[PDB]
């Protein structure tokens, strides 16, 4: 078969230099005359930047002199004026040329940082220029002579060496010079020289750029680029449409910047040629020379020399390489990020009445937004005549759209969206509910994920057009489908606060109360007491209940019995389906508790009861919230009545130390945290004191004289439930609030006595203010310091993704308890749930089996490993996974918004950084920043240092600026001796062996040692254990496979020691190395397999090293990316997910993750 | 500092400014030079005989006095005679070579030297002398090669009997039987040599002079021209201060510092091309007007956007001037018929000529925010069809389709003839009244019962919602 | 194009030199109109609303 001719489907790109004669391949006229429009009629003048016959049409279908208007005729190039009458959508497409008089260089390749021709040439870059502005004259090919190749000379040695040696040398000066020499330069040859001069000598400044240099140059070489590319003969000129003149209001005119640029290169190029042949003298066409070359630097990259300035506007013209460039770098899929249609959007409200799947939608909207569908379908069923009379329907807003408008919402979900979307959860589907009003509504269990209060938010709505994407939506995005964090599996669903707080005044006790102590048969009749009036919500009360426990084996079991349970808890039961049991509504039923009952509920019956059991919940917390008719009043705020008497007592301690100082008996310093510290003691026993009132308080009678319970005072029970408020907020309002901070650190030593409920006088609300600028000024500093962290964090992974199935290592990392100087900082459970074992572990005994070998542990097997006492599980992590490129689903772990284990061809890194950035928010060495230095692997300011040989060591030499360690393996060699300063004090015994990676001295240690000496799970431990406290700190819950994930994107590259394969020190992918040496161990040489070390590499600099350049070219320095691409020629398979998404086809991953492999397959194959 | 500008004025100051008396030292050194060539133009026979070809054409209405001669030193009567006094003088000069020749050929330039040629005639001469050297080259060249590289033949004694003859067979066939170990080489190669001579011999019949004279004359040719050049140069190099001294008034009208120098300088050029220093004009007063008038002339053409021809631009100056005292005359500012008294022209220009003459605004002119929003992104395109439209297109299509299809395939075809449905162009009702044989009125009638089956519905509430 | 040249022939309509821009209210907005004012151009004839 014949491959093709013609438009098939592209794989790859390709990038390198463009030949003069390449550049004229686009070229369909040489644009001749710097005029635009004829200027009263508006046609474009002929040979101009604006030309119907080099470049299009004006109009559609039409010749520009006018002979051919007709849509029949197409091919025909007019024989006035030649046009080929075709769409003007062609002038977006043809290109032009200019051909340039004298040669020109590429602004590119001259001022890049590393000097493309400068270190192509091997020549400086002050030279370069010297010769390009006719500066002096540089050799070329100097034969024999006197004189070096690149050496450069002045006037009056010019003329002396011609003199000498008339010919058989040849020097030129200017662009002609630069080409000369790249012309001239055989690179094969220049490579046989410079291999040689490598081995011989020994020296770092020689060597590092020797390496650098010689792999420039052979991969110039198989590149296909011949170096004279680099000068510039022909010039491309932009599409017209590109850079357009267009009419405005008012018959003013408004053109792209590129044009007057384009103007220059044309007028000066052209004086130029007439310079020639006017025969003038050297010093004028030089100096036109210079001028054509400032003025195409200014086209292609504008501000790398002078800036020139637009017409009439100071403000600089903006050039190519900055439309190109930006913020980031690529504006065509950076923020932000194309405008799109089928969208809108409004302020949100509530709608409690909404099932969780779906949402309220304002008429209009979803009239505008449909509007197509609603054109086809009105003619589908026939009640238009045709589509323009389905328009004027829907435009007259007949009665009878409204109908044909509910078919097409029913089945059909929309896509929700909030300002700051961070996580997946930022983008759910919902099912749309026809509604008057122009606001849209939102399902209360969601606005926990969306974290979008109703003070005025707004949300965008986006309609999922192709069959795929309602299907994608609906089984993907769906909102029942993601009830968990894919950050920890916990409901992100939970009861949020009025839903909290209804069935915590629901299952909730008083001691004396209507009905107490009578029996009912069931929940049936125990709703109809309290619904008539006679039973109180909460009452201690026997009634018959029937709960069920599915212990058998995939099976229900049934059992009755006579609970000592509540009205309230009775009636409640009436929601829980089934198997669970009623030990679990028996309680109080605070927020933490009424998470765990969703959360039981879905890892036993599954997901579609769980989302029924979901929506009950919220109605029925709504409902009976209303009936408990709870409110706030000023008497609900209960001060001690001590409180005035405490504030005197610690009034005396502040006058005691006081007139010690008065006395000398104590310091100044002292007697600040003194003073401080009595306060502090002060507001710690007034909140002590206003906690045991406010919560113990009520004091009620039950047929005897008294008792007491916890208090049923409204706010308590706000704060008890965890709907909101909480003892530091709480203790703000009746108890004296904190003592505040003067805006440079310190604490003021006068705190604020008084308290909300009681007024602020001047100077403690004066004080306060600091507290609240800061706090906005931190929360709003924090928030951009969240999102550059994720950016960073989605950069250096994204294309990760899970690829195989099972790499089938017996390879991971111990999971143990965190266990710090107490008991258990956080458990084992926890820790291990939902990843997979690595080996089979350990009864006391053993033969015996208990979890067998790889297994996915859920709730049953974590709980079958508490029964027995087992105290460590080494489990499988992403960090050690066989499989390259990629992760295999079997190395991962369960964790999604489903408790199955990872599907296969799910993008985990991305929802890695997300469930990482998210939470940022939150955080606060110690907090946020602390964060970022760890995932950055930086040094630390003084830190310590670890042993790096086993063996006796001993302290040599003597004070030089280091006192020398000399260390003594035992069997191996001493040789190891490294340079302490030892100003700094050390740990390490003089007379003890220490064990590689031991303490040296105390501080900080740099992840780089405890890589390189501890090993690969060291560091990753380390890394994972240290972040995890930040977060815990703060109560983030984020599982360690995430951070997982993050840190084996840090390992990606590592530097090989030894040789046999590819060269000595080079920093390279242990994938494509790993994969290299599996290869080679067999076949090939026998082994000639080169060892490698594992490197350790910050987020923010691993994230440099990307195959695709057109990922690169986005977040990077886009100038540097293209050009240090263009040079070697580099072919860009796509292959990731960045570099499809600029392209625009099916991201490798997800549903396209069939897509891709399929052509994958097809690819390199026959 | 690279900045040309730098580049430039230091380059530039090397050169030191001319004395007094310098000037007229390459001015007559430029007079030397251009004389040189124009003797030895005087000196071509084909250069007259061809203007004699030429001034024969001109007389018989084959072109025009215009596109040949300039006049001479000191009207068709006196060019008439003056043409007959040099074909006179040529006509003698030819007939008398047989030595004594000199005396006469040596006159006949001398009135050839009173023709002040048209540029464009000059240096077609010129060209055509050069060219037919390169013609005489090919043939030294050929011959050259075609013995020493080829038949292996030193140059030493390739010349011994080349000077002074190259034409007749003294050299060809009376220097082989020499003996030398060059000789009977020359052999192998006779064949290819002697019939190439035939050009080279021609060149002396066509041109009328021996090979010997051919270097010789545009040899001299060659140094003028150099040395014309070599002086000019030197002047201008000389004055480039004065250039911008010019070009410094000239700054902010809409065009770079260098550009306008550059322009300046061209204008020098030309300066010293047509200077005479035998008039007393001072050089510096004289480019002056010259370089003033390539930067002002060059500003015009080049300087916009949307290029305005130049009494356009003369007028929009105009009107600046009237506005600026009427500014404070006025109190307020004139009227916008208020210059329109004060100025010739019909007075409505104002608004058309004050529109036209505006600079466009640049499309990257940052708008609010300071955001990334910019002029260009609000301009949205007018050219394109909207989706909603389009559909209505495709669709009106199968409706007039379908319509059509419930007619009589007589009324279908004539009324997709009489209209350009699926067809090229459409046919007037006498080409239908051909193609169908059945012819004129007839034809007609059909169409109306056609329109007319289409407007009482059935057919037409399909058809009609088309319409708004 | 050919098939509105037929439309146009079946129901006899002269389509107008001339394109509407006429000002029209914004799609949802809905008021009493409380004032209105004309500016006109030096020597252009004030119409008679003006
Ligand atoms: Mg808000
Ligand atoms: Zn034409
Ligand atoms: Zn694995």
């Amino acid at each position: 078969l014949k491959a093709q001719t013609k438009t098939e489907e592209f794989d790859a790109i390709k990038i390198a230099l463009a030949s003069p004669d390449m550049i004229r391949s686009w070229s369909f006229g040489e644009v001749k005359k710097p005029e635009t429009i004829n200027y009263r009629t508006f046609k474009p003048e002929r040979d101009g930047l604006f030309c119907a016959r080099i470049f299009g049409p004006v109009k559609d279908y039409e010749c520009l002199c006018g002979k051919y208007k007709r849509l029949k005729h197409r091919g025909v190039i007019c024989e006035k004026c030649g046009v080929e009458v075709t769409q003007t959508k062609v002038r977006r497409e043809r290109m032009g040329h200019i051909e340039l008089a004298s040669p020109t260089a590429h602004i590119w390749f001259l001022k890049s940082l590393p000097s493309r021709i400068g270190l192509l040439l091997d020549m400086p870059l002050r030279d370069i220029e010297r010769v390009l502005y006719f500066e002096s004259y540089v050799v070329i090919e100097g034969g024999m002579t006197n004189l070096e190749r690149q050496q450069i000379l002045t006037e009056e040695q010019y003329l002396d060496a011609l003199e000498e040696f008339g010919d058989e040398f040849d020097a030129k000066m200017g662009a002609e010079a630069i080409q000369a020499l790249l012309k001239s330069m055989d690179l094969e040859q220049e490579c046989e020289q410079l291999r040689e001069e490598l081995n011989e000598t020994n020296s770092e400044t020689k060597r590092k750029k020797l390496t650098k240099r010689i792999k420039l140059l052979e991969a110039f070489v198989q590149s296909g680029n011949k170096p004279e590319w680099m000068i510039l003969t022909v010039l491309p000129v932009l599409p017209p449409d590109l850079r357009p003149l267009v009419p405005l209001d008012g018959g003013r005119f408004a053109t792209s910047d590129l044009n007057d640029l384009y103007r220059r290169v044309i007028n000066r190029n052209n004086r130029l040629k007439r310079l020639l042949d006017l025969a003038a003298p050297d010093i004028i066409v030089r100096n036109e020379k210079r001028m054509l070359q400032e003025a195409v630097d200014a086209l292609l990259d504008n501000g790398r020399r002078g800036r020139a300035i637009t017409g009439s506007n100071k403000r600089p013209l903006k050039s190519l390489a900055d439309m190109i460039k930006g913020k980031q770098g690529r504006f065509r899929q950076n923020l932000l990020g194309k405008r799109v249609d089928y969208s809108g959007r409004s302020v949100i409200t509530v709608g409690p009445y909404l099932r969780l799947h779906q949402c309220g939608l304002p008429k209009k909207m979803a009239l505008e937004l449909f509007k197509p569908f609603i054109y086809g379908k009105l003619e589908l069923r026939g009640l238009a005549t045709t589509i323009k009379a389905a328009k004027k329907m829907v435009e007259r807003e007949e009665a009878v759209v409204w109908d044909i408008l509910d078919e097409v919402i029913r089945e059909h979900p929309v896509l929700l969206n909030r300002a700051p979307t961070l996580h997946r959860l930022g983008i759910q589907a919902f099912e749309p509910v026809l509604i008057e009003g122009k606001a849209i509504q939102l399902h209360p269990l969601v606005c926990a994920a969306y974290n979008a209060d109703f003070d005025g938010d707004q949300m965008a709505v986006h309609v999922p057009l192709t069959l795929e994407a309602q299907l994608e939506a609906r089984a993907l995005m769906m909102s029942t489908n993601n009830i968990l964090s894919p950050a920890n599996g916990e409901p992100i669903i939970v009861p949020s606060q009025d839903v909290v707080l209804g069935l915590y005044y629901m299952t909730r006790d008083c001691v004396n109360a209507k009905g107490e102590g009578m029996v009912l048969t069931g929940p049936k009749e125990a709703e109809r007491l309290y619904r008539s009036g006679l039973a109180s919500l909460h009452a201690r009360v026997k009634v018959r209940i029937t709960e069920y426990e599915k212990d058998a084996n995939g099976e229900l079991v049934a059992k009755t019995s006579l609970k000592d349970t509540t009205v309230g808890r009775a009636i409640l039961w009436m929601i829980v389906p089934k198997g669970l049991p009623y030990s679990i509504v028996n309680q109080a039923l605070g927020k933490k508790a009424i998470s765990k009952m969703l959360n039981t509920c879905y890892r036993i019956l599954g997901l579609k009861p769980t989302v029924i059991f979901a929506d009950q919940i919220m109605y029925t917390g709504f409902a009976y919230a209303a009936r408990s008719g709870a409110s706030v009043g000023i008497d609900d705020m209960v001060i001690p009545e001590k409180k005035h008497e405490i504030i005197s007592e610690a009034e005396a301690e502040v006058a005691e130390i006081q007139e010690q100082f008065q006395s000398g008996l104590v310091t100044a310093g002292e007697r600040y945290n003194k003073v401080i510290d009595i306060w502090a003691a002060a507001n710690d026993r007034v909140s002590k004191a206003m906690m045991d009132n406010l919560q113990t308080e009520t004091v009620i009678n039950r047929d005897g004289q008294e008792e007491k319970q916890v208090s049923f005072n409204s706010i308590y029970m706000m704060a008890d439930s965890g709907a909101r408020g909480s003892a530091a907020q709480i203790r703000q309002l009746a108890g004296m609030r904190g003592l505040m901070a003067k805006p440079d650190g310190s604490i003021i030593e006068t705190p604020i006595t008084a308290n909300f409920r009681e007024g602020l006088n001047v100077l403690q609300y004066f004080i306060s203010t600091h507290g609240a600028r800061k706090g906005l000024a931190d929360t709003a500093l924090k928030t951009a310091n969240s999102g550059y962290l994720t950016r960073r964090l989605v950069d250096v992974a994204q294309d990760l993704v899970v690829t195989e199935d099972d790499c089938g290592t017996h390879e991971g990392i111990m999971m143990t308890p965190v266990i710090e100087g107490g008991d258990v900082k956080e458990p084992l459970r926890d820790r291990v749930l939902g990843r997979v074992t690595a080996e089979d572990v350990l009864k006391p005994g053993t033969a015996d089996i208990l979890v067998p070998r790889n297994t996915l542990l859920h709730e049953q097997w974590c709980d079958l490993l508490e029964e027995n006492s087992v105290d460590a599980v080494k489990v499988r992590s992403v960090v050690s996974c066989d499989t390259d490129f990629g992760v295999c689903a079997h190395c991962y772990g369960r964790d999604l918004a489903r408790g199955h284990i990872i599907n296969k061809g799910e993008a985990i890194g991305v929802i890695a950084a997300q469930s990482i950035g998210e939470p940022g928010t939150q955080l606060t060495t110690g907090g946020l920043p602390r964060v970022a230095d760890l995932f950055e692997a930086r040094r630390p300011k003084e830190p310590a240092i670890l042993a790096e040989i086993s063996g006796i060591v001993s302290f040599g030499k003597e004070t030089k600026g280091k006192r020398r360690l000399v260390i003594t393996p035992v069997d191996g060699s001493d040789p190891y001796e490294e340079m302490i300063p030892k100003w700094r004090q050390l740990n390490v015994f003089e007379g003890e062996r220490v064990e590689r990676g031991d303490v040296i001295s105390d501080g900080p240690e740099a992840p780089h040692d405890i890589l390189r000496l501890r090993g690969v799970h060291a560091v990753t431990r380390y890394i994972v254990n240290e972040v995890q406290d930040v977060y815990r700190l703060q109560g983030v819950k984020i599982n360690d496979k995430h951070i997982e994930v993050i840190v084996r994107q840090m390992l990606r590259k590592a530097t090989i020691v030894n040789a046999g394969s590819s060269d000595f020190l080079e920093g390279e992918q242990v994938e494509y190395s790993r994969v290299k040496i599996a290869n080679r161990e067999l076949e090939a040489n026998g082994k000639v397999g080169a060892t490698y070390s594992r490197d350790l590499l910050g987020i923010t600099k691993a994230s440099l090293a990307t195959e695709s350049f057109i990922s690169a070219a986005s977040f990077q320095e886009t100038t540097r990316v293209l050009t240090e691409a263009a040079v070697a020629g580099k072919r860009d398979e796509l292959r990731g997910l960045k570099e499809n998404v600029i392209v625009g086809r099916l991201i490798p991953a997800g549903t396209g993750y069939a897509y891709h492999q399929d052509r994958m397959r097809r690819r390199a194959a026959g | 500092t690279t900045d040309p500008v730098r580049m430039y004025m230091r380059e530039m100051g090397t050169v030191e400014l001319l004395t007094r008396e310098g000037e007229i030292d390459i001015a007559k050194r430029i007079e030397d030079g251009i004389n040189q060539v124009q003797c030895s133009v005087a000196e071509y026979p084909e250069a007259i005989t061809y203007l004699l070809e030429q001034y024969d054409r001109v007389e018989a209405e084959e072109a025009r006095l215009s596109d040949l001669i300039t006049g001479f030193v000191d009207d068709p009567e006196l060019a008439r005679e003056k043409f007959a006094e040099l074909r006179a003088q040529y006509v003698v000069t030819r007939d008398t070579i047989k030595a004594t020749a000199q005396e006469e050929i040596l006159k006949l330039s001398e009135v050839f030297k009173q023709f002040r040629l048209v540029p464009k005639q000059f240096d077609y001469l010129v060209n055509s002398m050069r060219v037919m050297m390169d013609r005489v080259r090919t043939q030294e060249r050929l011959i050259m090669k075609l013995c020493v590289e080829q038949c292996k033949m030193p140059k030493k004694n390739f010349i011994t009997l080349f000077t002074g003859n190259e034409t007749s067979d003294t050299w060809f066939n009376a220097a082989i039987a020499m003996n030398k170990p060059w000789s009977e080489k020359l052999h192998d190669v006779s064949e290819e040599v002697h019939r190439a001579l035939q050009k080279l011999q021609q060149i002396e019949e066509e041109t009328g002079l021996t090979i010997e004279q051919v270097k010789d004359i545009n040899r001299r040719m060659s140094i003028g021209e150099a040395k014309a050049r070599r002086a000019k140069k030197e002047m201008v190099e000389a004055n480039l201060r004065l250039v911008i001294s010019i070009a410094k008034k000239y700054t902010n009208r809409g065009l770079q510092f260098l550009d306008l120098i550059q322009e300046g300088n061209i204008g020098l050029m030309k300066a010293v091309d047509k200077f005479e220093y035998r008039r007393g004009y001072k050089f510096s007063t004289y480019a002056t007007w010259w370089i003033r008038q390539a930067i002002t002339r060059s500003i015009a053409d080049q300087a916009r956007t949307i290029r305005i021809p130049v009494h356009m631009i003369e007028t929009i100056n105009k009107l600046n001037r009237i506005s600026r005292q009427m500014l404070q005359e006025m109190g307020r500012e004139p009227t916008p018929e208020e210059l329109a008294e004060r100025m010739l022209m019909p007075e409505d220009k104002i608004r058309k000529v004050l529109k036209i003459a505006k600079e466009p605004i640049s499309m990257e002119t940052p708008i609010g925010d300071d955001e990334d929003s910019h002029l260009g992104d609000f301009i949205e395109d007018t050219t394109l069809e909207l989706p909603l439209d389009s559909a209505t297109t495709e669709s009106l299509r199968a409706a007039t389709h379908d319509v059509l299809a419930g007619l009589t395939a007589r009324e279908a075809k004539v009324l997709r003839m009489r209209f350009g449905i699926d067809m090229n162009t459409d046919y007037t009702l006498e080409e239908v009244g051909k193609q169908f044989d059945v012819t004129r009125e007839r034809i007609r009638q059909i169409e109306a019962k056609a329109l007319r089956k289409l407007r009482h519905p059935s057919r037409s509430e399909v058809l009609r919602s088309f319409l708004d | 194009t050919p098939e509105e040249k037929l439309l146009r022939a079946i129901f006899g309509e002269k389509a107008s030199d001339v394109k509407d821009s006429s000002l029209r209210v914004p799609n949802g907005v809905s008021g009493t109109v409380i004032d209105v004012q004309v500016f006109t151009r030096d020597g252009v004839e004030k119409d008679k609303r003006a």
